[PDB]
C-alpha cells in the first residue's frame, strides 16, 4: 500500500535549473527520514541528498554540495528536490526513497526501505 | 566603572561592564522574605537564559531572526545613539514574543542535535 | 564503491553467491549491509537489511552474511523469476553515507 | 499543550514539552520555610545534572550504556507504547545505579579533557 | 572516599574526589536564616564560576598564565608534595588578582567568539 | 584627510625577516579593522592578512601562515607586520588598508575602504 | 581568483562593462563584490563596494550590478582621465576571507 | 632497574592479525604514558603508537589509524598492542618505550624516556 | 622527517656535531628535541630531552643546541666506543605527535 510519485520534469540544458517532487502515500510521512537515490542511465546505483522526519537536517553527497538543496513539506507528504547547474554527467533516474535515517528514538535503520519508479532528468 | 556607571553610556559601550552589573545581584521577616524572594527571581532569571541555550553567557547570539517590525532602526542607531534604558522602553512590547521565539528555536536545536548524535 | 562480480549465474533448481567487498572504515566498521534487486526497467527492491535479516514479504530463499570486509548474498532455488541486477550498499559514517556497488547481473 | 498536559501521552510524545514543566518550577514561617525547601530542592537537581556534563540541557545524552538488566524492552515500546509515570516505576529500583555511574564517566571525561587540553 | 576524606591527601590525588565535596553544600527564625545564607554563597559560588567560562565544570582550564611570583614552586611540587589545605594558605595573599584576571580574561574571550562569529 | 602612512624596509635575503609598518590619521584607528593586502611588481593584487579592530583576532592568507605575524598598538595608531623568511616569491609592494570587517555591532563591510600607498620590499 | 577580461576599452564618450566571474560559493554565495581602481604608480582606490553600492565622493557614472556568478562594473561616459587597471573581489567565507582577480587595462 | 620485556609473535601473512604485550618491572606503571616505535629491518625510527597513564587517550600514526589497537592494563603492569591486516611493508623491530606524554599535573615529556628490546614482527 | 647527515665521523679524542633539519611549524614550533643512541644489534637509548637537556647518568660529553629550524648535538672528547646510529626526533603538534630523521652512523 506504500506509493511515492515522481512528477519530475525533462530536459534542461546546463546552467539551468529543474526542480523534482514526489508525493508519497500509504503511511505516515512525518514519521520516516526520506532520501534521493541517482541511477545514470548506463550506470549502477548512488546516493544523492538525505533528509530527516522533521525536514531540519539534511546530507549531500560531495558532487552536489553546492547545487542541491532537498526540502519537505509533511502537511502535504511532498518530498522536493531544487538542482542548480544540471550538467551533462547529471543525466540520471532520480528515485525517492523511504529510509535511510532514523531520529534516535526509533529502531536503527541505515537502509532504503521503500522506493518510487524515477523521475528522468536529462541535459 | 561601577554599580550601573554605564546607565548613561551607549548600548555598544555599555555591554563592555555586563559583569559589573551581574555580580550586584546576589551581594526580621520581611528581610528574610525579601532576601528568599530576591533568590527566587535571580533563579528565574538563569532558569529562562537556560532554556534558551545560553547557559554561562553574559553576551549569547541566538538564531532568531529580526523581524524589523520590533525595531526598524538602523544597526549603528541602536549601539552607537541609544542607551538601554531608551533600547528597553522602544520594544518593552515585544518581548514576550522574542521570549517565545528563543524557547522554541532552543527546542528545535536541542532535538535536531539529539537526531544527529545517533549517525554511529 | 564496493566491487562486485559483473555477472553470477548458474542454472534453475541450483543456488549462487554475490560478494560484495570493501574496506575496514566502512563496510567492516558498521554493520548496515543491504541489498538491492532491480529488475530491468523497474525501481530497485530492498531484499536484504541490516547484516542478515529479511524484510517481511520477501522469500526465504533470499539470505546473507558478512565477515571481515566482505558481504555475500546467497540465493539459494533459483528460479527464471529471479533475473535481475543485484547491488549491495553499506553505511560509510556521518561524512560519505552511503556507498553503493556496481550491479551484478544475475 | 499547558503545565502536565502530556502526562498521559507517550514518551516519544511527552519529550516534546519538557520546556512546560520546567517553567513550572519557580513560579507566615511555614510558606517561607516551604518556599526556601522548594528552591533547595531546585538547586539540588541542578547540581545533580553539573556534575553528569549536563548543564544548560533539557535533553542530554551520555556515554553510559544500558545494561539491558535495567529494562529489557524493544526501544520502539518505550518510546511509542509508554508514558512517562510508568517507565518512573519500571526501573524506579534502578535510578541510584545509573546516578552513579553517569558521576563517574563525568569525572573520567573531565580528566580526559584535562590532560587531553596539555598537549601543546 | 567520604566527605573530606581527601584533606589530607595531595592535591594531585585529593582532586579525584571533588564531587564528593560539591554534593555535600545542599545536602526557627535562626536555622531557617542559615539556610537561606548557604543558599546565597552557593549561589554566589556558582555565579563566580560562571562568569569565569566555566558552567558546569568542576576542573576548568583557563587562558591566565601563572605568573610565577605568586608560587614559584616546581609543578611537581605543588601536586604530589602539597595538600590543598596548605596551598590555600600559600596563595591567600593573591587570589582576589587571579579572580580580576579571570572575569577579564574571559570577557575578552566572549566578545572575540561575538565577533568571530559575524563573518557570514 | 584620511591617510595612512608606510614605513617599511628594503631588500633582505631568503631566510631572514623584516618588519612593516603603517601610521594611521584622519580617523578613530581603535574603531576600524585593518588588513595588509600585496601586489607582486607585475601581478595583480592578492590579500595577504587581517587583524580586526582590538588586535585580539587574525587571519592570513595560507601562503604566509607560518611566517607571518600582524599585530596593531591602538594607543600609537600604528599596524605592524613581522615577516619571515621572506623567499624570492614575496617580492611586493605591501599594502595597508582600512576595512575587510566588522565587530558585530558595526555595519557590515568585507571591503577594503581606506588604502596607503604602500612599501616595496624585495627579496 | 575570479576571471576578468585582460583589456576592456572604447573611445571618450561612450561606455563599457568590465566582468567578473567565479564559482557558486563565493560571488554567487556571499553578496559582497567590490571593485578597485588603480592607476599606475599609484594605490588602488574603492569605486563600488557591497554589490551596487557606490562610496560618497565617486562619481555617478561608475554603476555595476550582479546576477548568478557574473558581476559587471559599467563605466558610462568614458574620459580620458579614466585610464587605470580595474580590479573585482570578493569575500569567499571563513576560511578564504578575500579573493582577487587579475587586472582589467581600461 | 626500570625494564621493559617483550612477549610478542613471529611470521603472519597479509591478512592475517598479531598481538604484541610488554611487561613492564622497576617503576610504577600508572605513572608513565607508554608508547610504541617500529624501525623496520633497514630503515630507522619511526613512532607508531602512543597511550597515555590511564589508558583512556589513544593516538595513532595516519598509516595504521584504521589497523591498530594500543590498550594497557596498570593492574598487570601489561601493555599491549593488537594488529591487524599486517602488510609486508609492516615488517619491522616494535619497541615498547615509557616517555611520550604527560597527564597535566607533570612536568612536561615529549620524549621517550626508557626503551624495551624490540619483538621482531615479519610478513 | 628531518634530514640529518647520512655519517658523521672523526678521530678518536675530537669531536663532531651532528644537525637536525626540518620546518617551521615542528622543530622551530615547539622546543622538544630530543637525540637517540642506538648501538648495533641494539635498542635506542635517550642521550638529550628537551632541547639542551641531557638525562642523569649520561656522560657530560654529550650536549647540543637549536636556532631556527636547525638542531644539532655534540659529542666532544670522542671515545671508540660511542660508534652508534645517533637518531633527532622532535614533536609536531596534536595531529603528528613525533617525527624522526634518519640515522647517522658515527
Ligand atoms: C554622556 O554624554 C557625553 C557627551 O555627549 C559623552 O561624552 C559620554 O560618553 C556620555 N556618557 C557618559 C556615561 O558620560
Ligand atoms: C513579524 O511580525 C508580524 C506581526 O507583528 C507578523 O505578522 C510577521 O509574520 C512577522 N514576520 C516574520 C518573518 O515572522
Ligand atoms: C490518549 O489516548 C488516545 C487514544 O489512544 C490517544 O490518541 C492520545 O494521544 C493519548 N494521549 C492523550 C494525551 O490524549
Ligand atoms: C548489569 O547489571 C548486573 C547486576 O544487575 C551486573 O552484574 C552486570 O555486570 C551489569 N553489566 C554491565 C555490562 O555492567
Ligand atoms: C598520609 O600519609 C601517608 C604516609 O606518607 C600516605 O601514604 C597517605 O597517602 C597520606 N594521605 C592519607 C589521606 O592518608
Ligand atoms: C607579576 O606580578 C607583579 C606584581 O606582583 C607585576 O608587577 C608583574 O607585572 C606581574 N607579571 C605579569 C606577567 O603580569
Amino acid at each position: 500500500e506504500v506509493q511515492l510519485v515522481e512528477t519530475g520534469g525533462g530536459l534542461v540544458q546546463p546552467g539551468g535549473s529543474l526542480k523534482l517532487s514526489c508525493r508519497a502515500s500509504g503511511y505516515t510521512f512525518s514519521s520516516f527520514a526520506m532520501s534521493w537515490v541517482r541511477q545514470a542511465p548506463g550506470k549502477g546505483l548512488e546516493w544523492v541528498s538525505l533528509i530527516n522526519d522533521r525536514g531540519g537536517l539534511t546530507f549531500y553527497v560531495d558532487s552536489v554540495k553546492g547545487r542541491f538543496t532537498i526540502s519537505r513539506d509533511n502537511s502535504k507528504n511532498t518530498l522536493s528536490l531544487q538542482m542548480h547547474s544540471l550538467r551533462d554527467g547529471d543525466t540520471a533516474v532520480y528515485y525517492c526513497a523511504t529510509g535511510g535515517m532514523s531520529s534516535a528514538l526509533q529502531s536503527s535503520k541505515y537502509y532504503f526501505d521503500f522506493w518510487g519508479q524515477g523521475a528522468l532528468v536529462t541535459v | 566603572d561601577g554599580f550601573l556607571g554605564a546607565a548613561g553610556s551607549t548600548m555598544g559601550a555599555a555591554s563592555m561592564t555586563l559583569t559589573v552589573q551581574a555580580r550586584n545581584l546576589l551581594s526580621g521577616i520581611k528581610q528574610l522574605q525579601a532576601r528568599v524572594l530576591a533568590v527566587e527571581h535571580y533563579l528565574r532569571d538563569q532558569q529562562l537564559l537556560g532554556i534558551w541555550g545560553c547557559s554561562g553567557k553574559l553576551i549569547c547570539c541566538t538564531n532568531v531572526p529580526w523581524n524589523s517590525s520590533w525595531s526598524n532602526r538602523n544597526l549603528s542607531e541602536i549601539w552607537d545613539n541609544m542607551t538601554w534604558l531608551q533600547w528597553d522602553k522602544e520594544i518593552s512590547n515585544y518581548t514576550q514574543i522574542i521570549y517565545g521565539l528563543l524557547e522554541e528555536s532552543q527546542n528545535q536545536q536541542e532535538k535536531n542535535e539529539q537526531d544527529l548524535l545517533a549517525l554511529d | 564503491a564496493l566491487t562486485q562480480p559483473p555477472s553470477v549465474s548458474g542454472s534453475p533448481g541450483q543456488s549462487v553467491t554475490i560478494s560484495c567487498t570493501g574496506t575496514s572504515s566502512d563496510i567492516g566498521s558498521y554493520n548496515y549491509v543491504s541489498w538491492y534487486q532491480q529488475h530491468p526497467g523497474k525501481a530497485p527492491k530492498l531484499m536484504i537489511y541490516d547484516v542478515t535479516q529479511r524484510p517481511s514479504g520477501v522469500s526465504d530463499r533470499f539470505s546473507g552474511s558478512k565477515s571481515g570486509n566482505t558481504a555475500s548474498l546467497t540465493i539459494s532455488g533459483l528460479q527464471a523469476d529471479d533475473e535481475a541486477d543485484y547491488y549491495c550498499s553499506a553505511y560509510a559514517g556521518r561524512q560519505t553515507f552511503y556507498i553503493f556497488g556496481g550491479g551484478t547481473r544475475l
